[PDB]
RNA sequence: UUGCCGUUGCAUUUUAUGGC
């Protein structure tokens, strides 16, 4: 019983993952943990997705409290540079969200993933 | 007689037929040569291109001009690229001409449609140096492209990319020609003439960013793009396109092995070089490495984890905690293990073996069999400790005996992004290793 | 009052090291000084920068 | 020819908040462009609503409910799950008008709105691709719904700046 | 600077005649220009510049080919 | 053989390496 339970496994991590490469290059992506704790306690969160391997843990397991609380799925992934690199951008990101707009073309492939992850939690 | 006839059937006629003829499998001992750092005093080392003349291009008349020495040209993330001597096999390379730009080369208009400033103004990535030997392209993260001529480093004419972010990422020539083809970051792929010094055509048509590129005698150009787990070969004269994708799933292979073991999907096709005509190699993010042909969508030989998997993060770093069971149970077992990277591909061209490169520090050297569907560990060279953003074979000798110069450029820095993930005693330099026979 | 330009990003700096902190020893289940100790160090080279 | 068909009464309440808010939401011209949607819409269910009342195992509903999911997922209206018959009896117009050009470049980013969307791919500036497209109602195919960028030749992608920037760069460096 | 590519082409020795489909590609300019590019498909082939015949254009939509 | 700091070399180019 590891602090970082809801682990995906390699295909799902990878078409989160696309899914973010989507997000990102359609705006609608904030990069980083506090960026994402400030959209999550403001409300607009599709879902959010942590890294499992930076290198406190506990500096994205704050997330937990807000997200499964404000009833917004989340979901741990290996590799912090994976999800660097999926972002798009230099730094290695530990922490994404996706915010909610319904005048995104990626609102189908974001509701297949929140349905996946829903059901592996 | 059948010796005659063998080389000079070697010479040239397999060489504009296709497929591959410099068999050097056995022929190649494989771990004895002479590893060799060089230091240099740049950040984060980007590029790497080296320029041998061809000995008597088929007819005559031999090469391009010195009259036959070879070169090298490495670029960094300083905004400099420097010639290297590297034709004496005996030492080390030897720095030539230093070429520096710098944040005086902003353009102050911003105007996209000229960047007529002939410097560089971040990150320059990738140098080619031309066949025709007087031409060395250079383009990185200003969104440019640049000539020098040769020897003094000059720039002699500025071809923008035009589009907002028509951000290069690897250019490549054609061999014994002047067309180029460079990748872009706006998902398009430009196609050059350098003695014209024009834009021949843009060929669009990939999805995502296409990060890598590579070409051959023939004029067709094989691309890869990062996150769609595809591989393009265009085909320029019928413009048209070969789309060969992955599918590795690890459901179907874990039910291939337990009947009889932790592998994981495919993240990124990362990098290529084409072996021949009818056949590559791609060198992806998750370890696979890849022989494709030309006839099947599906690919022939899909190796496994190219260089092992990255050591985890050690129990004191992890979780912040006190208890070691607590941080060692946080590391979850092997469940967050993540593969070394192929971060560099090259095989020599038309021949059987190529070279990976990644930052477990040991340029892995495959060698394929003479069926062309499969290949094997031939050796393992462990001088480079870094990251192997680019790895160029610069040969000499006679028809018998080769003496190969495998040069590869070893930074502390990806050639993309930082992304520095547990990197250890690496240094910015050119790994130089004088393989032999 | 508390964390007391070259003024102020080294005020900005200590606040998100500061939530960083807190983040660390309240998610544990039982804390350590080391990421304590790497954030002072990290915080006074970002102070040295001056 | 004749697309576009007239309703079954087109003076009527309903009908006409229908084509408000359908016309101000997508961007839309006249009641045209909703008749046509809807009559190719009304077809090809009409076409479905024969095949669902065959029985199955027949090659007719057997492989043209196959050719029928295959259009319709080319066109990109059907998502990739929901591969059986009768979700084409349950499409509704909104997601089959949804993937022309305009509300598709607006929903890709790049146009800031809809009408703005539509007023510059009028103005000849987004190609799919290779081709630049001048007309808005395009149901653009799901596979090349990644390609949508500024054309080369047009001021926003990398050309040289348009003829009312030229000439004030012109007559304000006089 | 434009670039010109014959394909399908097919030998014909009942006229002597190569027959082909010519896809000429300019990035920028209006078009291919008939005469100059008569001579250049006669310096590319071996023919004579009265030798070599083109008559069936049409730029394609919003220009470039 | 380096923008800066630690090493060889022979009878000071040369000799390998690791901290930013």
């Amino acid at each position: 019983n590891p602090k970082a339970f809801p682990l995906a496994d390699a295909a799902l991590t990878q078409q989160i993952l696309d899914v973010v490469q989507q997000a990102a290059n359609l705006r609608q992506l904030k990069k980083g943990a506090n960026e994402a704790t400030k959209t999550l306690n403001r409300g607009i969160s599709e879902f959010i997705i942590m890294a499992a391997d930076c290198e406190p843990i506990e500096i994205l397991l704050h997330l937990p409290l807000l997200c499964e609380d404000k009833n917004v799925p989340y979901v741990f992934v290996p590799s912090r540079v994976a999800l660097g690199r999926a972002c798009g951008v230099s730094r290695p990101v530990i922490a994404a969200s996706i915010t909610t707009n319904d005048a995104s073309a990626i609102k189908t492939q974001i509701y297949a993933v929140k349905d996946k992850i829903e059901t592996l939690l | 007689d059948k010796d005659i006839i063998a080389s000079r059937l070697k010479e040239d006629v397999a060489e504009q037929q296709g497929r591959v003829f410099r068999y050097f499998g056995d022929k190649l001992l494989i771990s004895e040569a002479k590893q060799s750092f060089t230091r240099v005093g740049e950040n984060n080392l980007t590029c790497i291109s080296c320029f041998q003349p061809v000995l008597n291009k088929y007819t005559f008349e031999e090469s391009s001009n010195n009259k036959g020495r070879l070169f090298a040209y490495t670029v960094s993330k300083d905004l400099q690229l420097t010639k290297y001597d590297i034709t004496d096999f005996s030492k080390r390379p030897k720095k030539l001409k230093y070429a520096k730009g710098g944040a005086k080369y902003i353009p102050t208009s911003k105007h996209e449609y000229e960047n007529t400033t002939e410097g560089h103004y971040d990150e320059i990535l990738t140098v080619a140096a031309s066949p025709d030997g007087k031409y060395v392209v250079t383009g990185g993260r200003d969104r440019k492209l640049i000539v020098w001529s040769t020897e003094s480093l000059s720039p002699v004419k500025v071809i923008p990319t035009k589009d907002r972010r028509g951000e290069v990422l690897s250019l490549a020539f054609r061999k014994n020609s002047d067309q180029l083809y460079a990748s872009c970051a706006d998902f398009k792929i430009r196609t050059y003439s350098i003695n014209q010094f024009s834009q021949l055509e843009i060929l669009y048509g990939h999805h995502d960013i296409v990060e890598d590129i590579s070409a051959l005698a023939m004029e067709r150009c094989v691309t890869v793009g990062a996150r769609d787990r595809t591989a393009m070969l265009w085909k320029i004269p019928d413009e048209t396109r070969l789309t060969f994708r992955g599918g590795d799933e690890p459901q179907k292979l874990l039910r291939r092995w337990m009947k009889e073991p932790l592998f994981f999907c495919e993240g990124s096709i990362d990098v290529v070089s084409m072996v021949d005509d009818f056949h590559f190699i791609t060198g992806s993010d998750n370890g696979n490495i890849c022989l494709w042909s030309l006839a099947k969508k599906k690919p022939i030989f899909t190796e496994r984890i190219a260089h092992g998997i990255l050591p985890e993060p050690s129990f004191n770093d992890i979780s912040g905690e006190t208890d070691e069971e607590l941080r060692k149970r946080q590391l979850q077992g092997k469940k967050l293990l993540q593969p070394f990277w192929i971060t560099s591909l090259y095989a020599i061209p038309y021949s059987n073996v190529f070279i990976s490169g990644s930052w477990s520090g040991s340029l892995k050297v495959w060698k394929i069999s003479d069926n062309l569907r499969s290949f094997e560990l031939l050796g393992e060279l462990s001088g480079a400790k870094g990251v192997v953003t680019k790895i160029q074979v610069v040969e000499s000798g006679k028809h018998g005996k080769e003496k190969f110069r495998i040069l590869a450029s070893i930074a502390k820095e990806h050639r993309l992004g930082r992304w520095i993930a547990n990197v250890s005693g690496a240094r910015n330099g050119i790994y130089s290793a004088v393989i032999d026979q | 009052g508390a964390e007391k330009k070259n003024k102020g990003r080294i005020s900005r700096y200590l606040a998100n090291k500061c939530s960083m902190a807190s983040r660390i020893d309240n998610y544990s289940e039982e804390p350590s000084n080391v990421f304590g100790s790497v954030l002072k160090k990290q915080v006074e080279q970002r102070l040295e920068f001056y | 020819s004749k697309t576009y068909s007239t309703p079954k009464r087109p003076y009527e309440s309903s009908r006409l908040d229908a084509e408000l808010k359908l016309a101000g939401e997508f961007g839309l011209k006249n009641k045209k462009e909703i008749y046509r949607i809807s009559f190719q819409l009304s077809k090809i269910r009409r076409a479905a609503r024969d095949l669902l009342t065959r029985d199955e195992k027949d090659p007719k509903r057997l492989f043209e409910g196959n050719a029928l999911i295959r259009r319709l997922v080319r066109v990109g209206v059907l998502s990739e799950d929901k591969k059986k018959l009768d979700y084409v009896l349950a499409l509704k117009v909104e997601d089959f008008l949804e993937r022309r050009l305009q509300t598709q470049v607006y929903k890709l980013g790049l146009a800031k709105s809809v009408h703005h969307a539509r007023v510059l791919i009028t103005q000849r500036h987004i190609a799919v691709g290779k081709q630049i497209v001048n007309i808005p109602s395009f149901m653009v195919r799901l596979d090349s719904e990644k390609h949508i960028d500024f054309a080369p030749t047009s001021p926003f992608g990398g050309a040289r700046p348009g003829r009312v920037a030229r000439r004030n760069a012109a007559r304000k460096a006089e | 600077a434009v670039t010109i590519r014959t394909r399908k082409v097919i030998s014909n020795p009942l006229l002597a005649r190569k027959q082909f489909v010519v896809d000429v590609l300019h990035p920028n300019r209006a078009n291919v220009s008939k005469d100059e590019l008569r001579e250049k498909l006669a310096e590319v082939y071996k023919a004579e510049k009265d030798a070599v015949s083109v008559f069936g254009f049409r730029t394609q939509f919003g220009g470039g080919k």
